[PDB]
């Protein structure tokens, strides 16, 4: 019939690797030692919702785009890697790119904005345990830009002392104002390289 | 027709059942009790549509 | 009562073909005149696979012969074994191959294949469930690298389903008989890779390094080739033929040997391969049969396997035997050289077996394998084609015939893109 | 019944849910 | 209580042909459908009701039904040694072949033969009077067995359902291996074959070699050495309905007392004695060191030590002459034995079947004639090693997509490659939970 004199000789073949495709939400696939991915499958890669779980013991479920980006993620070692949730937030360029929550093993929980790893974007991090408490060690609020924070920020000690101003985790010489609170006292000058250079101390 | 006394009464039924299945095995009763909140919750906002 | 259509094209097409008719015949038992004569009533009840009654036992075989001069048919008909193919089943020319590819597939095509579709479909009509379709022609020539290529888009266009294997054999540099060999190479692959579904690839210098060592023969000569590939197309077909142990059919050998649907180039050898000298010393015993064929002194093709990785391989096997001497041995085989098979494969070796071996004989084999090491059979044509285009060498006999250059670019392309596959997958 | 049974109800729940 | 036999692919009707012969040989039936004239019976006019049924004038014809699509071995068989004795109807040959494809026998040329095999065995059903069970003979690692048999599974489930089915199925060995492409046919069956058959009995071709190997001293046996014992195996099993058990077991005992959990029903299964006539006369049979012999590893048709497992369950058929006072002690001396561990929550596991009937010899073969003989079905939970194990074999070939483009070429897509594959999982999983 017409159905079989038709162009179809490579066509089948060519038609079968592309039905080969592997995508599709497929109920689960695995290897040894691999990356169990249950969730929806297309472009022969991990691309849309779907968990996944690897050698590192981490099953975080997120949105996976071609591993060329990624949604909203959920990267955690739950109580087999011991901790709750490690990273929460949205990716972009597979990177989380924006509001995204870290929680480090005790160091710190940062709750911020940042893109390509803590070098740029407006955010808080709590470096210091009990965050539901005062007794946090300190609360620090402003821009970050590397380890050393590198911008304009402000930070509370937790006891009551306040510091607003240029931010190189320290020693930047930009001209910052530092509150004595409980005491009633404020010293406004230049942080030059080092907790004190020059500067006025006055009575709020 | 509904009635708050029958509602409560049979409450007080699915309480004493999952009495019963949680002495059984604890993880149908956490189940249930989950399913109980959850058209709890449907039917709270059934009657703040009415 | 799974037919099985034979396609010759080429002078070397119709001469393996007509040695290849010889030895099923010859075995089938039906004498030259055409009659029946055999002693076994075993093998009466498969020869509809490649002969059809006419009437009175006048047994025609099911073949097609296409060329472009007489000068072919001629011989064929001359030859033993001559007076069998139907005289319908002689499709020929007036003008000539003339060895260019342009001559082939373009413009003599155009007159040829359109006349002998007729007879290859009035043939399929004839017989009633094909398996598939087997054609041997040449990658070397005229007729059979371009014509026979052409025909074979045309079948592959009307019938999808059914198998093709495609025995074609290939240049070479030291066995390098004509001089436009790697147009009329790159030019007949790329389609027959798209196009095909099992490439045995054959040569000249297998064959007379093999009719030289195993064979020890004095004055090697295109009768004794041709016997050898017959052999090899014989055992190929075995299965269907006659029952056994474990039936193999076509699509068996390729679902067993294609992990992916362009890389099914494959390589043949034939076992055993002994000397007359010598006949009356060796064991016709399976460690012996699987120790020659696994080694690159048999393999009918210019490749050296160890060279290279199996991705996966086939041994047909006839004679009364023992699966679980002729597993065994498969299975040491493979675990001594785990790196010469690829790793993310368990079982890279298919077996089957027949209760019947070839007559002459009583234990045979086929292997045949789907190696990584055959790139470098198409890296030789490719890097000889690379040298003489780069300066437009002969380009005029096929730049004269509606042909442009980008043909040439394209084809070696593809052969370029299909030979990085293979080495990627190592 | 059994405890395989009910944890893998709650799996299946979760992963249909999930979307 | 007749039972009903099916026999798909080409390892299933080899069997059946090497099996049938044994049944004929039995009720002493001729090669040809009949019975000799002169009393040469060894009893009764219905031990051969569960397999035959004569019509008119002592021309008696198998249940069988021989299902397969390449006609080489079907017409092997037509034109045999069997053609007055077998139905010429029964033997369904279709066209081509299914080569090692799930695909092609299960959807493109299943689909019209099963619609007529079906026919014919509901003809077979109606015929019956008392219709017991169905045993199912075939090979997961092929085309036909795997494809064509998983979808006659399904539409037999549909149909019938609460009929029993024993499904004797073969599996690649560990090692030894013929087909290139079998973890995929394995795996696809395997989900088909979890929920549809009732008792699933596992046969392994090394781990009945090795058996050759080792007891009846051949270092070359095949196929036609396997299926003889194959078939002595499925007649102990059968041998209860047929000849007159002093404690005797149907084929619902089976599934009765062997099958805790609907999910587990994987069976290790072994014979004894395999013994040959050179050390037959030499040695001496008895009840404890035949079972002793069963309950060793070394004689298991399944390639799996049951040490790694705790035996669930077992049953244990009994032919020839056997006095129960020593059954019952070779019990209590497995129980007293320390190596097999059980799950302590099965006091009591050992089903002991017995009979009246002293096994067969067929003219030719390997084993000789013997006063008694043993059969052992064991529930086991080594099983799941082997599932695993075919798992870990076919994860390698599923993450290159190698292969998977024969198969989707036809109406199978990827999701039923994954949901065989977490079917499997799961299957691990159960196995695991049920641990100590
Ligand atoms: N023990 C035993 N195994 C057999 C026999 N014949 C085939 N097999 C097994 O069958 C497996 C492959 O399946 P096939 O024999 O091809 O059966 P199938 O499902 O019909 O496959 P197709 O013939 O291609 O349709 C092999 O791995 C063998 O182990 C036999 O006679 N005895
Ligand atoms: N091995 C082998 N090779 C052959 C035989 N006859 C010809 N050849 C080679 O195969 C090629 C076939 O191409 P050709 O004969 O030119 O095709 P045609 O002239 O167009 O029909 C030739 O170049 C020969 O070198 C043969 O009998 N055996
Ligand atoms: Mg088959």
């Amino acid at each position: 019939a017409e159905s079989l004199r038709r162009k179809q000789g490579d066509q089948l073949w060519k038609t079968s690797d592309q039905k080969a495709q592997k995508e599709g939400p497929h109920h689960t696939v695995y290897w040894t030692t691999g990356e169990r991915y249950q969730g929806s499958w297309k472009d022969n890669k991990k691309h849309g919702k779907g968990t996944v779980i690897y050698k590192n013991s981490d099953k975080y479920e997120g949105d996976w785009a071609n591993d060329m980006r990624h949604g909203l993620g959920t990267l955690w070692l739950y109580r087999d890697g011991k901790y709750v949730v490690r990273y929460n937030g949205e990716w972009r360029a597979d990177q989380p790119t924006g509001h995204g929550t870290f929680f480090a093993d005790n160091g710190d929980t940062y709750e911020g904005e940042w893109l390509n790893g803590r070098r740029h974007g407006k955010g808080r991090a709590v470096y210091g345990g009990r965050p539901v408490d005062g007794f946090g060690g300190d609360v620090y609020e402003g821009y970050f830009e590397n380890d050393v924070k590198c911008g304009p920020g402000t930070m509370m000690y937790a006891n009551g002392d306040v510091y607003e101003g240029l931010w190189a985790a320290d020693k930047k010489n930009g001209t910052g104002t530092y509150f004595y609170m409980s005491k009633g006292k404020r010293f406004d000058g230049v942080w030059a390289d080092g907790a004190i250079k020059c500067g006025t101390y006055s009575e709020i | 027709g509904i009635c708050p006394i029958r509602e409560e009464l049979y409450a007080q039924t699915f309480d004493e059942l999952i009495r019963q299945v949680t002495i059984n095995c604890a993880e149908r009763g956490l189940l249930l009790l989950r399913v109980r909140d959850e058209m709890r919750m449907t039917i709270a906002a059934y009657q703040t549509l009415y | 009562m799974r037919e099985i259509v034979h396609i010759q094209g080429g002078q070397c097409g119709n001469q393996i073909g007509a040695k290849f008719w010889e030895v099923v015949s010859d075995e089938h038992g039906i004498d030259p005149t055409g009659t029946y004569h055999g002693d076994s009533d075993l093998q009466l009840e498969r020869i509809n696979v490649y002969f059809n009654e006419a009437t009175g036992g006048r047994y025609v075989p099911r073949a097609i012969l296409m060329d472009l001069e007489p000068g072919t048919m001629d011989s064929v008909r001359s030859g033993p074994y001559g007076q069998i193919f139907r005289p319908d089943n002689f499709v020929f020319g007036q003008t000539g191959a003339g060895n260019n590819w342009a001559k082939g597939h373009y413009t003599e095509g155009a007159e040829l294949i359109d006349s002998v579709l007729d007879v290859v479909r009035k043939e399929a009509e004839s017989c009633d469930c094909l398996q598939g379709f087997q054609v041997c022609h040449s990658l070397g020539g005229g007729t059979g690298s371009g014509m026979g290529t052409l025909l074979i888009s045309k079948i592959r266009e009307e019938y999808p389903d059914r198998m093709m294997l495609t025995f074609s054999v290939v240049p070479s540099p030291k066995v390098s008989d004509t001089v436009v060999e790697p147009y009329n190479a790159t030019l007949s692959v790329h389609q027959l890779v798209e196009n095909a579904d099992e490439c045995m690839v054959l040569d000249n210098e297998a064959l007379y390094d093999i009719c030289f060592r195993t064979l020890k023969l004095t004055t090697p000569t295109f009768g004794d080739l041709n016997h050898l590939i017959s052999a090899v197309m014989s055992g190929i077909t075995c299965c269907l033929r006659f029952p056994g142990q474990l039936n193999a059919d076509l699509r068996k050998l390729a679902v067993n040997l294609i992990p992916f649907p362009r890389l099914h180039f494959f390589m043949v050898g034939f076992t055993p391969l002994t000397s007359r000298g010598s006949q009356q010393y060796r064991a016709l015993t399976v460690p012996e049969l699987t120790q020659q064929m696994w080694d690159a002194k048999n393999m009918m093709c210019a490749a050296d396997p160890r060279h290279g990785r199996y991705l996966t391989a086939s041994a047909l096997f006839r004679g009364r035997m023992s699966t679980k001497e002729v597993d065994e041995q498969m299975l040491n085989v493979q675990n001594k050289n785990s790196s010469y098979f690829v790793e993310w494969i368990p079982n890279n070796v298919k077996s089957s077996v027949c209760d019947i071996p070839p007559k002459g004989l009583k234990m045979s084999a086929t292997f045949i394998g789907n190696s990584t090491a055959i790139q470098e059979m198409f890296k030789r044509v490719s890097e000889q084609f690379t040298a003489m285009f780069r300066r437009k060498a002969f380009l005029h006999w096929y730049t004269g015939e509606g042909m442009d250059e980008m043909e040439f670019t394209e084809a070696e392309s593809n052969m370029n893109d299909l030979v990085s596959e293979y080495q990627q997958y190592q | 019944a059994t405890r395989l049974d009910v944890i893998n109800l709650q799996e299946k729940l979760d992963q249909q849910l999930q979307q | 209580r007749e039972v009903i036999s099916i026999h798909i692919g080409q390892a299933g009707i080899q069997v059946g042909n090497a099996c049938w012969e044994l049944y004929c040989l039995e009720h002493g039936i001729q090669p040809d459908g009949q019975m000799p004239s002169d009393k040469t019976i060894g009893g009764g006019d219905d031990a051969f009701n569960t397999f035959f049924s004569e019509t008119g004038a002592g021309k008696h014809v198998p249940r069988c039904i021989f299902l397969d699509l390449e006609p080489t071995v079907v017409d092997e068989v037509r034109t045999g040694t069997y053609r007055q004795l077998f139905h010429p109807e029964q033997l369904i040959s279709g066209k081509e072949d299914a080569a090692n494809n799930f695909a092609r026998g299960h959807y493109t040329i299943g689909k019209e033969i099963v619609d007529l095999a079906l026919d014919r065995i509901r003809k077979l059903a109606d015929n019956c009077t008392g219709l017991q069970g169905f045993l199912v003979f075939n090979a997961v690692g092929g085309g036909t067995g795997s494809g064509l048999g998983s979808l006659l599974l399904e539409r037999l489930s549909v149909d019938y359902g609460k009929k029993s089915k024993l499904g004797f199925t073969v599996y690649p060995s560990p090692q030894v291996s013929t087909a290139v492409v079998e973890p995929y046919n394995s795996v696809l069956s395997t989900h088909s074959l979890l929920e549809h058959t009732d008792v699933a009995v596992m046969l392994d071709n090394e781990a009945i070699y090795d058996i050759c190997r080792r007891s009846l001293d051949i270092e070359r046996p095949t196929y036609t050495n396997l299926n003889r014992l194959i078939a002595q195996v499925i007649s102990s099993l059968t041998a209860s309905l047929r000849f007159d058990g002093a404690l005797n077991v149907d084929i619902t005992e089976f599934q009765t007392n062997l099958v805790p959990y609907p999910r587990i029903h994987f069976m290790l299964s072994s014979y004894a004695p395999i013994i040959s006539a050179e050390k037959a006369y030499h040695e001496q049979l008895s009840v404890a060191e035949i079972t002793n012999a069963a309950f060793e590893p070394a004689s298991m048709m399944v390639k799996c030590d049951p040490r790694h497992g705790k035996y669930m369950a077992c049953c244990l058929m009994y032919r020839g002459d056997v006095v129960p006072k020593d059954v019952n002690a070779s019990v209590a001396t497995i129980k007293t034995k320390r190596t097999i561990q059980f799950v302590d929550w099965c006091p009591t596991g050992f089903k002991c079947g017995i009979n009246y009937q002293p096994p067969t010899v067929v003219p030719g073969g390997d084993l000789a004639k013997v006063q008694r003989a043993v059969c052992m079905i064991s529930n086991s939970t080594a099983i799941g090693e082997i599932f695993s194990r075919l798992d870990h074999k076919f994860d390698l070939m599923y993450a290159k997509r190698a292969f998977v483009h024969w198969y989707v070429g036809e109406g199978m897509e990827e999701g039923e490659f994954s949901e065989a594959r977490e079917d499997l999982a799961a299957l691990e999983k159960d196995f695991e939970e049920v641990g100590a």
